[PDB]
């Protein structure tokens, strides 16, 4: 991590990668930076703002490569470690276990008492009892974490609604965007929130183009939709603002498809794009499959509120979230 | 049933003018705590009347004549005497106490005492000396008013005054405030020499005239940076009373009279307020505690010693 | 410096170094750092430079002598530009640029010859100087900055002029009076298709995050109980025994042993805020234990007064004392002003409490252990005592014209009820949702309550979007079908409208929100026909407790005053309360007024009707002016309350029909004194707004569409010239069908299309087959929207061709074939 000073006396950060290619991250951000002019003109009469947080990338090379650096946002794992190190603080009256740990004292008993043990293989384990943990897991950690955060951060009604609603909207659109271009591996020290403004922010754009199925253990939810993110929009939950927001964000890339398509072409045909590190085409083919609405199906084209709900659904199901990660925290 | 005491109109006196404690200000106090005192000293038409009018109470552009401390008058100056007597009191809605005082070592004083010790000239000075002690042990902060630059004597007058205290030592802070300042004493080049002079004379003062009250971070000078002074000492100036183009006014060189004045009161009432004794004290507290001192001051052991080496 | 005056100053010397360019450009170190140890110097040379300029009228009409001074005003500008938007100038040296740039100004738009001197860019600079030099300490120098803008208001682009808003919006709330004033006449001389913009207000961040910083600060400790025991009477009962107090306590209350920025210390938001928010700290950080009373007094004397507002608010006829009755027209502002501290009051002490017994992360400080041990224990008194008063806090929130804290407060209470208070708590919401235009919390709301007889708030939902039809066919067709008898009224056909877009309480609610609709959308005859059927079927249902709250005298006038009967108007109006009809000024306002914001709009519009009808009377100079200009001013000075207390909060926006009051209130003001003479007697409201303002309902037309009819009307007794009106009138009733089209209201849109051109599918039909070609489109489109399509586009290839063969036809012909 370095600093640099403009013309305007500006801090300027930035980050040094060496070893690890970052041609695909300036493509992805162009992409980004292509879908969110796609809001321009919704943005006209819409008090909260459809844009997805991004940052800049330039490689040096072959192998180097420089990051732009994005500042005022604080990461969400930052408050369950606040909370972990109160709530030891407040039992030791009357250092805090990692995740994995935590999640190996309930899952060693369980194992042991269902008659298998922890030499067992992690594909082999019985679906009830990991449902068993997450659903006694869960109940610890309350999901107040994030609500009541944005909530003390605010100054004013006013302030605390339209920060509210802002993050309802930035949440849906990087949902939506994550789900299409297939993001993965979003875990809690990948994603950040802006005090400011209520907006969210992605970190690591490494496990993309569904390339979290193929690892030793593969995730089936599209997006994170963890208790504390649920929580934070506010009563309703997902039926709300959020529903409505999605709706709208894929109604607008579903019009325009046909410029995503060709950017994602000229992007295979690059010779200086590493994919490997036919899968390119591969890659284009599942995306345009997602796009034109036949995401799963042989022939029948889902609606965009058929989309919505199926997707929103498939990362809520407690079927889907019992077997993920435990870096993931599932929990929290 | 919460309205406040009661509201002050005009400055009481708190000593009378031969030296006499006057218990008449405990109907204006209350049990409060964390209370500030504010005192001030100067020669006779310095000008310290007018500042703590205008620093407790007025506004510029309000009139002499309805000041909360009385001002000397047209007709006053002319006879060449004094205005204020004893030591006043008045405390603002905010609970700060300020405290006047009369002129030391002025000939006002000394002529009126002349057709009225072994020669009626050291009285002034101890009681001069009396009044500089007792601020200092029972008042927050002291603002010395100069009416020119350094008059040389006002210095070693403080250091024998402080020499001679009443009594984990406790020492107010000590504001050096020139009063009447002109366009050439506005520039960086001399408020280097005020600063210097300031500081190598009183190099082993005790007192706390730097590190607060600076007002080079009141936007005073804008381009000058902080690193320019060697050692930036509590020091405020307080200037003189204050198609197109010929409408233009004459170049004065210095910030306007009501912004120092207003920058001024805001330093002043932002200030630390320290304990004074071994103890929490209320304003009653503090009222019984000055009243205490101001008794033991008088009798007091080593004013004697002072006295019989003139 | 001061010799060379002598070939500076002349009256017509061919030397190399030109004295301009060796004042203006070699000495230009002078600037650098000279003028922070001689500043004697770069005066001098400023003060040489302005008088040799000023001789020669700042060379404008160069812009031999001619040819060689043809370069000078783009130098002058540019250096003025420079040298305004350093930050280490000296007041003289300011002083006298403003003075200089102020001059310049003037002399900009004085000539009618001088337009093209706008676009090249050290104008741009001098502008974006002039904008960054206001906001400072001094007064005279913002004083001046803000006559220097007001001067030259026109001519500007879209980005100065929304910055201008920003900075008028902050200064609007200043502990002086001129500020306000001057700022106040500044924003008024903005277009509403600028001020009504949704874009992004800079210095309210700026504010925001000032206050964000000092609330994520540890605690001082330094509030005595006194400042407490002031702002509470201030509050509470509204007498502050303290004679620009709030600059005093706040420098008294820091200490130097120990951030907010200088330049804003003079706002009294910001003051407010810090102080409420210390008294709150103060009030935690105490065990409760305030001079207020005991840890049970203060929390009975806050229940006790929250109590007494939501009862109130029920019945207007209450009179609860010191909060409904005031000496003046000042005491009413500050009414309102209490009210919302009080609301911020009670949301900081929330917050406060649960930091205490929970705590934050990255937020807020730690509390002491003893604070904590204390409100760990007592934590469920506080949840019990917050959980019995959110009821009347939701009420107190509704009444105070603030839906964030009603919401707020209504989702709270829903996510603590996990286990008959449920349906009049969805009602609140769903209510306070509607007022802020959010349509899609309503019907995420009414989803939720499905899975838990609650299908009526999708009818709210589509009214918040500006769909009025539609939302009282619905409520009309709901209200029949759960009374039983029908209650349906004459209206436009059901199967077109659909195509184009039990318990008392409830039908109530359902009641008064069908006729606030009619009301909206100013249907007089279906006001009186909604009040008729309602009549009736509380006669023939013995409902006993359906009543509307809506002042049937206030319609009948407005319906006279629309309708031209102006004799009729002035005989419905003496009944109305307040001050009696002009033939004493500050106490214009009734007494036993309620704080409720649409009271204080009803009242703003009766003053308006009254002096309107008063200048008709007397028109058919100073005989029965002097007098209507005084009422106007006061109602002008009044109507600018709710514009000041939304920059007291974060809001980012201003509301649409106190703006437009005011902006009415100060047309009629131009006009009682111009008799209709100059330009500043129109309302701002251009087309301009169709591609800025698409996120407002049709509402804020009908008040422009109001006031202008009756200047139009009144255009025939005036035999001097005068402006044209006619083309205006035309462009804001062709705006305003354009909304109601897109809304769906085809009601409305029929009677605007037909009042512009001068109950059946078929009659429409029948009735349509330099705004020639825009009023043409608008027909085809509303044709179109309606139903009939082929109709519409048959019209649509006729005025094609027709345009085909036009002078321009620049932007119809292409436009009419893209629909086509
Ligand atoms: C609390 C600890 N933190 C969170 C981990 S943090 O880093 O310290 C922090 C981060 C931000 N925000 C921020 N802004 C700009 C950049 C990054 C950032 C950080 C780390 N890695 C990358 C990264 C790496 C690899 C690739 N590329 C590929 O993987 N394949 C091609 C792309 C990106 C980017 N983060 C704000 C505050 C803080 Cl505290
Ligand atoms: O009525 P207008 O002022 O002429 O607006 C029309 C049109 O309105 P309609 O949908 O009622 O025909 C659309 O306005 P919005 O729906 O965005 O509010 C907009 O875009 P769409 O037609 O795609 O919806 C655009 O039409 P276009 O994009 O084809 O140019 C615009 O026309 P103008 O910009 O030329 O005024
Ligand atoms: N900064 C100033 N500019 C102009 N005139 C001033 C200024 N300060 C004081 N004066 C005037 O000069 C005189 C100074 O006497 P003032 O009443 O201010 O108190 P003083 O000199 O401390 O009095 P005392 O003689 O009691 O010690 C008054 O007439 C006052 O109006
Ligand atoms: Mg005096």
């Amino acid at each position: 991590k370095l600093l640099f000073l403009g013309s305007d006396g500006k801090s300027y950060p930035y980050l040094f990668k060496g070893l690890e290619d970052l041609h695909l991250d300036e493509r992805i951000m162009q992409f980004l930076s292509i879908v969110n002019t796609m809001f321009a003109t919704i943005n006209r009469q819409e008090t909260p703002r459809f844009h997805a947080r991004h940052y800049s990338v330039t490689p040096l090379g072959t192998r180097s490569g420089l990051i732009q650096w994005v500042d005022g946002a604080t990461p969400l794992f930052g408050l369950y470690k606040r909370w972990q190190q109160r709530e030891a603080a407040l039992q030791a009256q009357k250092i805090v276990p990692r995740p994995s740990e935590l999640y190996y004292s309930k899952i060693g008993p369980a194992l042991k008492t269902v008659g298998l043990s922890l030499d067992v293989s992690r594909r082999d384990w019985p679906l009830h009892v990991m449902k068993a943990v997450l659903e006694e897991l869960m109940e610890a950690t309350p999901p107040n974490l994030l609500a009541k955060e944005l909530w003390s951060s605010c100054t004013t009604p006013d302030e605390w609604w339209r920060v509210t609603q802002s993050y309802a909207r930035s949440t849906a659109v990087m949902s939506m965007v994550g789900y299409i271009i297939g993001l993965g591996d979003r875990h809690l020290d990948n994603v950040l929130i802006d005090m400011t403004t209520g907006e969210v922010v992605h970190i690591d754009y490494n496990v993309c183009f569904e390339k979290g199925k193929s690892l030793r253990v593969p995730e089936k939810v599209p997006f994170r939709m963890t208790q504390n993110i649920e929580t934070a929009l506010g009563v309703t939950g997902v039926e709300g603002v959020f529903r409505l927001s999605c709706e709208q964000v894929l109604h607008i890339m579903r019009r325009g498809r046909e410029t995503l398509l060709t950017l994602l072409e000229a992007f295979v045909y690059d010779p200086l794009v590493d994919w490997t590190a036919s899968y390119a085409v591969s890659v284009w083919k599942r995306v345009k499959a997602k796009l034109e609405g036949r995401d799963v199906d042989p022939n029948r084209r889902m609606s965009v509120a058929e989309q919505v709900d199926y997707v929103i659904k498939e990362a809520t199901n407690l079927d889907n979230l019992a077997q993920l990660y435990e870096g993931w925290t599932a929990w929290v | 049933k919460l309205l406040p005491p009661e509201r002050m109109k005009h400055s009481i006196k708190l000593v009378d003018d031969q030296m006499n404690w006057c218990d008449s200000a405990i109907e204006y106090l209350l049990d409060q705590t964390d209370v500030l005192v504010v005192g001030v000293l100067g020669l006779q038409g310095t000008g310290k009347s007018m500042v703590m009018s205008l620093l407790s109470a007025n506004t510029p552009e309000e009139d002499q004549r309805t000041y909360v401390f009385r001002a000397q008058s047209a007709e006053m100056k002319e006879r060449g005497g004094n205005q204020t007597s004893g030591i006043d009191f008045f405390i603002t809605q905010e609970r700060i106490v300020f405290l006047d005082t009369q002129p030391i070592l002025s000939p006002s004083i000394l002529d009126h005492l002349i057709n009225n010790y072994n020669l009626p000239h050291t009285y002034v000075e101890m009681q001069s000396l009396q009044i500089a002690a007792f601020l200092f042990t029972v008042c927050h902060v002291v603002i010395v008013v100069q009416d020119w630059f350094t008059d040389l004597s006002l210095y070693r007058f403080l250091q024998t005054a402080e020499m001679v205290k009443p009594s984990t030592e406790y020492y107010p802070h000590l504001v050096f405030l020139q009063n009447k300042a002109r366009r050439e004493d506005f520039c960086p080049r001399k408020l280097r020499q005020m600063h210097l002079m300031i500081d190598q004379l009183m190099a082993h003062s005790h007192l706390r005239y730097k590190g607060t009250l600076s007002m080079l971070q009141c936007n005073v000078f804008p381009g000058l940076p902080p690193d320019f002074l060697d050692s930036e000492v509590n020091l405020f100036l307080v200037p003189f009373m204050d198609p197109l183009f010929s409408l233009l006014p004459g170049y004065r060189g210095h910030p306007s009279f009501q912004s120092l004045v207003s920058k001024l009161r805001s330093q002043v009432m932002s200030m630390a307020r320290p304990q004074l004794s071994h103890t929490i004290l209320t304003e009653k507290n503090w009222f019984h505690y000055a009243a205490r001192i101001w008794d033991g001051v008088r009798k007091s052991s080593a004013l004697a010693e002072y006295s019989r080496l003139l | 410096l001061s010799a060379l005056t002598t070939i500076g100053n002349a009256k017509n010397w061919a030397l190399s170094p030109t004295v301009f360019a060796l004042l203006s450009k070699n000495l230009m170190i002078v600037h650098s750092d000279l003028a922070v140890h001689f500043p004697a110097i770069q005066y001098a040379v400023l003060y040489t430079l302005y008088s040799h300029c000023t001789r020669h009228d700042h060379f404008i009409s160069s812009s031999t002598v001619t040819t060689a001074t043809k370069k000078h005003f783009s130098i002058i500008l540019n250096l003025l530009g420079i040298l305004l938007k350093k930050d280490n100038l000296n007041q003289d040296t300011r002083k006298l640029l403003m003075t200089w740039a102020l001059e310049a100004a003037v002399l900009m738009r004085k000539s009618e010859t001088y337009a093209p001197l706008f676009s090249l860019p050290s104008f741009h600079k001098f502008c974006k100087g002039l904008l960054a030099n206001t906001l400072v300490e001094d007064v005279n120098i913002c004083l001046q900055a803000c006559s220097s803008l007001h001067a030259l208001s026109s001519s500007l682009p879209d980005d100065l002029l929304q910055r201008c808003v920003d900075v008028c919006r902050v200064q609007l709330v200043h502990s002086g009076t001129r500020i306000r004033q001057a700022f106040g006449k500044l924003l008024k001389s903005i277009p509403l298709d600028v001020v009504l913009s949704n874009n992004n207000h800079t210095e309210i961040q700026e504010i925001s995050l000032a206050l964000r910083s000092h609330m994520s600060k540890a605690p001082s400790n330094t509030f005595h109980p006194q400042d407490f025991s002031d702002v509470i009477s201030f509050i509470l009962y509204g007498n502050s025994h303290r004679t620009n107090w709030l600059e005093r306590l706040f420098y008294s209350c820091q200490r130097l042993d120990k951030t907010i920025p200088r330049n804003l210390l003079k706002t009294d938001a910001v003051l407010w805020q810090w102080a409420i928010w210390e008294a709150a700290q103060f009030t935690v950080l105490s065990k409760l234990r305030t001079p207020l009373g005991r840890a049970q007094d203060t929390f009975q004397t806050i229940e006790g007064i929250i109590r007494s507002l939501a009862a109130h608010t029920l019945n207007p006829d209450q009179d609860v004392s010191q909060w409904t009755t005031a000496d003046n027209d000042e005491g009413h502002g500050n009414n309102q002003l209490r009210l919302v501290l009080l609301l911020q009051y009670l949301e900081n002490l929330e917050k406060l409490m649960y930091n205490a017994y929970e705590g934050c992360a990255n937020a807020l400080t730690s509390p002491p252990k003893v604070i904590r041990t204390f409100f760990y224990t007592n934590r469920q008194t506080c949840q019990d005592w917050l959980t019995r008063i959110r009821l009347s806090i939701m009420r107190v929130g509704l009444l105070a014209g603030q839906p964030a804290v009603t919401v707020r407060h209504g989702f709270d209470l829903l996510t603590e009820m996990k286990t008959n208070e449920l349906e009049v708590t969805i009602m609140m919401v769903v209510e306070a949702l509607c007022e802020l235009h959010c349509p899609e919390a309503i019907q995420g709301i009414a989803v939720w309550s499905s899975s838990i007889n609650l299908l009526w708030i999708n009818s709210v939902a589509q009214q918040a979007e500006g769909r009025f039809e539609k939302a009282s066919v619905e409520y009309q067709e709901h209200l029949c079908a759960m009374t039983g008898v029908d209650c349906c009224i004459s209206s436009f056909d059901k199967s077109v409208l659909t195509l184009a877009n039990s318990s008392p309480e409830v039908i109530n609610y359902l009641g008064n929100k069908a006729c606030e609709c009619y009301i909206s959308i100013a249907d007089w005859a279906a006001v009186q026909e909604w009040q008729n059927s309602i009549h009736d079927l509380k006669k023939s249902t013995s409902s006993t407790s359906l009543n509307l709250k809506a002042d049937f005298n206030y319609i009948k006038s407005l319906s006279s005053f629309e309708s031209g009967k102006f004799v009729e108007c002035t005989e419905q109006l003496e009944l109305l309360p307040g001050e009696n009809i002009n033939l004493d000024m500050k106490k214009l306002l009734p007494n036993m007024l309620s704080p409720d914001p649409r009271e204080l709009q009803k009242s703003i519009e009766v003053q308006l009707l009254r002096s309107s009808v008063c200048l008709a009377t007397a028109l058919n100079w100073q005989s029965i002016t002097e007098n209507v200009v005084k009422y106007l001013k006061q109602t002008s000075r009044i109507a600018i309350g709710p514009l000041r207390l939304s920059t007291l909060t974060v809001s980012q926006s201003l509301p649409v029909l106190s703006t437009l009051q005011l902006y009415c209130s100060s047309a009629l003001e131009n006009t009682v004194s111009n008799r209709l003479s100059t330009e500043d007697c129109l309302i701002p409201l251009f087309s301009e707004a169709l591609r800025s303002c698409k996120q407002h309902d049709v509402r804020p037309w009908m008040q422009a569409l109001r006031y202008t009819m009756y200047q139009n009307q009144l255009l025939e007794k005036i035999k001097e010239q005068t402006v044209p009106i006619r083309s205006h009138l035309m462009e804001l009733g062709l705006t305003a069908a354009k909304f109601a089209r897109k809304r769906g209201n085809v009601s409305l849109a029929t009677r605007l299309l037909a009042q512009c051109s001068e109950t059946t599918a078929q009659d429409l039909v029948q009735h349509f087959k330099k705004w020639g070609p825009e009023l043409d489109i608008e027909k085809t489109k509303l044709l179109y929207t309606a139903g009939q399509s082929t109709h519409a586009m048959e019209m649509l290839s006729s005025c094609a061709i027709s345009f085909c063969k036009s002078v321009k036809a620049e932007y119809a012909v292409a436009k009419s074939i893209l629909t086509l």
